[PDB]
């Protein structure tokens, strides 16, 4: 096999949720595991002990080539943590670049509200920088080893559909799926044109958000609320989480957008699904969101534009088949703005780590209806971009 | 008496995936 974009073209699978997750192999022989894909982390991890919701561990004992770093890791997540022993072992993505990494893998020995119940998964792909890697900087990410070891270009994309997902008629109801084009970027996964923010400094993917509009009305903050103390693009995220401030700002323009001032705070804070009959779901009631991106000129930003297909989240095997139900998946955050899967499932995401800057492009899988559609759109005047970034005061 | 829509108990369901520093 080649390893060209083709064959990587939906090479993720997931549960709405649970994250999305690649193949890789590791060891020699190769064994087959399934690998969250997180773009806000930087260690590679795979369970290696028996766990109740492990289907299968990686067992460094059956490696010809595994290497103990004699050295141990423990990595605490804002959800879930877990603590392994590091080493080093050969790793290959099948439908990724047709390459094999010697790169280094924490195995899993033990973990707290790390791997989710049910979920396909058993370790987990961080593909942010070297300064967020645990124990630290000095352990080298999967991603810079493959791109040292190999010729695959410096960049990666990410195509998350959500139930945008081609699925058989018998397939589970709660399955996604998306691709990781690893090396590049692959025109059948978007539509128009892609739209450059840049990486403000490589540790998370973070970027700087400079303005908020809801239904298109300016959420009117101070731009630098938007990015107290960072905002970062985030695959092992599900939902859009904003600061409090700009959380309750957001829950408030909602509500008048859609006249939804009735439904119970239960709802808004997560706690309570919303039904509606299948097949009434009033998408047009629910406002439009928009987050204005710094672009790469001076004084110039674009917006990327989400539907409530993106932030309100269907939830399967809570109901009746009759009934859609819905999960609000806005929600408050002390770290910072993390765009998640509500963000990227509108959009296709390239990570140019090469020129230090993020792509998006309206993605041909977003689910939406026949009057609205995630948008990407610029360019537009915008001054004063540099001082919506969060400093250390 | 009923009707739509209507809530129920529920939610969590994601994914928050590294702590600063």
């Amino acid at each position: 096999r080649r390893g060209s974009f083709v064959e990587m073209v939906d090479n993720l699978r997931g549960k709405s949720g649970q994250g999305y997750y690649v193949e890789m192999t590791v060891g020699s022989p190769p064994q087959t595991l399934n690998i969250l894909v997180d773009t806000g982390s930087s260690n590679f991890a795979v369970g290696a002990a028996p766990h109740p919701f492990l289907h299968r561990y990686y067992q460094r004992q059956l490696s010809s080539t595994y290497r103990d770093l004699r050295k141990g890791v423990y990595v605490p997540y804002t959800q879930g943590k877990w603590e392994g022993e590091l080493g080093t072992d050969l790793v290959s993505i099948p439908h990724g670049p047709n390459v094999t990494v010697r790169a280094n893998i924490a195995a899993i020995t033990e973990s707290d509200k790390f791997f989710i119940n049910g979920s396909n998964w058993e370790g987990i792909l961080g593909l942010a920088y070297a300064e967020i890697a645990r124990p630290d900087d000095s352990l080298e990410p999967f991603f810079d080893s493959l791109v040292k070891q190999t010729h695959v270009p410096n960049l990666f994309s990410l195509q998350l559909c959500g139930a945008g997902f081609p699925l058989n008629q018998s397939e589970v109801l709660a399955s996604v799926g998306g691709s990781m084009i690893i090396g590049g970027i692959d025109h059948s996964l978007y539509t128009g044109s892609l739209w450059y923010t840049p990486i403000r400094r490589e540790w998370y993917y973070e970027v700087i958000i400079v303005r908020v509009e809801i239904n298109g009305q300016d959420l009117k903050m101070d731009c630098k609320e938007y990015n107290y103390d960072k905002s970062i693009v985030d695959s092992g995220t599900t939902n859009l989480r904003l600061p409090k401030k700009v959380f309750e700002a957001a829950v408030k323009s909602i509500k008048a957008a859609s006249s939804t001032e009735k439904f119970p705070d239960g709802f808004w804070l997560g706690e309570q699904l919303v039904c509606w009959q299948a097949g009434t779901t009033p998408w047009n009631i629910f406002p439009v969101i928009s987050l204005y991106l710094m672009g790469e000129v001076t004084n110039q930003s674009f917006r990327i534009t989400i539907l409530p297909q993106q932030y309100l989240r269907p939830v399967e095997d809570v109901a009746t088949s009759q009934d859609d139900c819905y999960k609000f998946a806005i929600s408050q955050s002390s770290t910072g703005t993390v765009m998640g899967a509500v963000i990227m499932e509108g959009f296709y995401v390239v990570f140019d780590r090469a020129r230090k800057r993020i792509g998006f492009a309206v993605s041909a899988c977003h689910v939406h209806d026949e009057f609205r559609t995630a948008a990407v759109e610029g360019p537009f005047v915008t001054l004063d971009m540099e001082d919506c970034g969060y400093n250390i005061p | 008496g009923g009707g739509y829509p209507y809530f129920i108990p529920x939610g969590x369901g994601e994914v928050n995936x590294v702590a600063e520093x």
